[PDB]
């Protein structure tokens, strides 16, 4: 049978490319689909090195039957409030979240820590030649098998959010869109998000076709 | 409160009776006089394929409350098993088994049972419910495997 993907390694350190893709799958659901508690995309505030373990039975001076919001974080709320802004979302998960995750030094004692990426820094590519965004790397073969650059996946991620937002709006309020592998927008989203997440951990990027085959599996 | 919980309890049985993972057993207690207690289930979970627990059928008791489904149904193994996330009393520990944690009223019993089977393979190191198992598992994986293997064969349907 298929192997289960623990939320810990998904939200924290994904040493496997497939994990970055699974993370993106949950990201889509937690933004335009079903909102879960454990299958969240935001960094846990109840991290063993941050607050509690958290072992059975809380350890605080408050009502256990009336929790404030230690385990009910909803990224969908923030996304809805920002009107699904590509920049805000990008600078959140790929710039602020991993920055907060870096606080957990106990996670980086052997594995290379993630590097935060800002929307402005990715647009003003300094690592490589900031040439034509249209097409700079000449390749041959399947166009969907051509691994794009960080700029490409960044703008692609932004574009997918646009089409997905209006798609949800077309359905109305209180609607939930299920992720699919045949929808260009949904696929572009998961492909870009995964590539960005893996790029932050210094992991080799993957093509859309390659990810499409494993994202849907 | 009462009534509400029973309405959902009956719903769970209806859903489970229709579709459920192969190998998993779950049914409420048959209260005398041809009645049934929906607040007390006798479920059984088999070892997951690929794990040393494979082959063993572990039975547990699912206790429900009147606050259900707002309150999580505490499950106790009958009898308790050698697992760092299982208290010597039988009380199983899980994030979705606590309301203040990850428990949601919309969680189906199916999700809970599957989660328990998963816990058997991947033990939560954050919850040291069983000191003995926790210590052994942390310093001697080999000795742990032996006890788990014998456990599966011990509770294997014969």
């Amino acid at each position: 049978t298929q192997r289960t993907f623990p939320g810990c390694t998904i939200r924290n350190t994904p040493s496997e490319p497939i994990h970055c893709i699974v993370w993106a799958k949950y990201l889509f659901n937690q933004l335009f689909g079903e909102e879960d508690a454990d299958q969240e995309v935001s960094p846990d505030r109840a991290d063993p090195e941050a607050a509690w373990e958290p072992t059975e039975a809380e350890a605080r001076a408050r009502a256990s039957n009336e929790d404030g919001d230690i385990k009910r974080i909803s990224t969908k709320e923030w996304a809805k409030s920002t009107g699904y802004d590509p920049v805000k979302l990008f600078t959140k998960l790929f710039k602020d979240d991993i920055r907060y995750l870096l606080t957990m030094d106990k996670l980086w004692r052997k594995r290379k820590p993630p590097v935060p990426l800002d929307w402005a820094e990715v647009q003003s590519q300094g690592e490589e030649t900031n040439a034509s965004d249209q097409q700079n790397e000449p390749q041959l073969g399947l166009k969907d098998q051509q691994v794009l650059d960080v700029k490409s996946y960044a703008r692609l991620f932004s574009k997918s959010i646009e089409t997905l937002r209006v798609h949800l709006a077309e359905k109305g309020d209180g609607a939930e869109l299920i992720w699919d592998k045949d929808d260009p927008s949904a696929m572009d989203f998961v492909t870009s998000a995964a590539n960005l997440r893996m790029h932050i951990f210094s992991m080799n990027m993957k093509s859309r076709f390659d990810i499409k085959s494993m994202a849907g599996n | 409160m009462s009534g509400i919980a029973l309405s959902r309890l009956a719903q769970e049985r209806k859903a489970w009776r229709k579709d459920h993972p192969f190998g998993f057993v779950a049914v409420p207690t048959k209260n005398p006089d041809g009645t049934m207690n929906l607040m007390n289930w006798e479920c059984a979970i088999p070892g997951k394929k690929g794990t040393p627990w494979e082959g063993g059928l572990f039975k547990l008791r699912m206790l429900f409350k009147d606050d259900y489904p707002s309150s999580p149904p505490k499950c106790k193994f009958e009898p308790p098993l050698f697992h760092p996330n299982v208290y010597p009393s039988g009380t199983v520990c899980l994030s979705i088994l606590e309301e203040d944690k990850d428990w949601r009223p919309a969680i189906t019993i199916k999700q809970i049972l599957l989660g328990i089977q998963e816990l058997l393979n991947e033990p939560n190191i954050q919850d040291p419910a069983q000191a003995e198992a926790y210590t052994i598992y942390c310093q001697n994986r080999v000795e742990y495997e032996k006890r788990v293997r014998a456990q599966a064969k011990k509770f294997a349907p014969s």
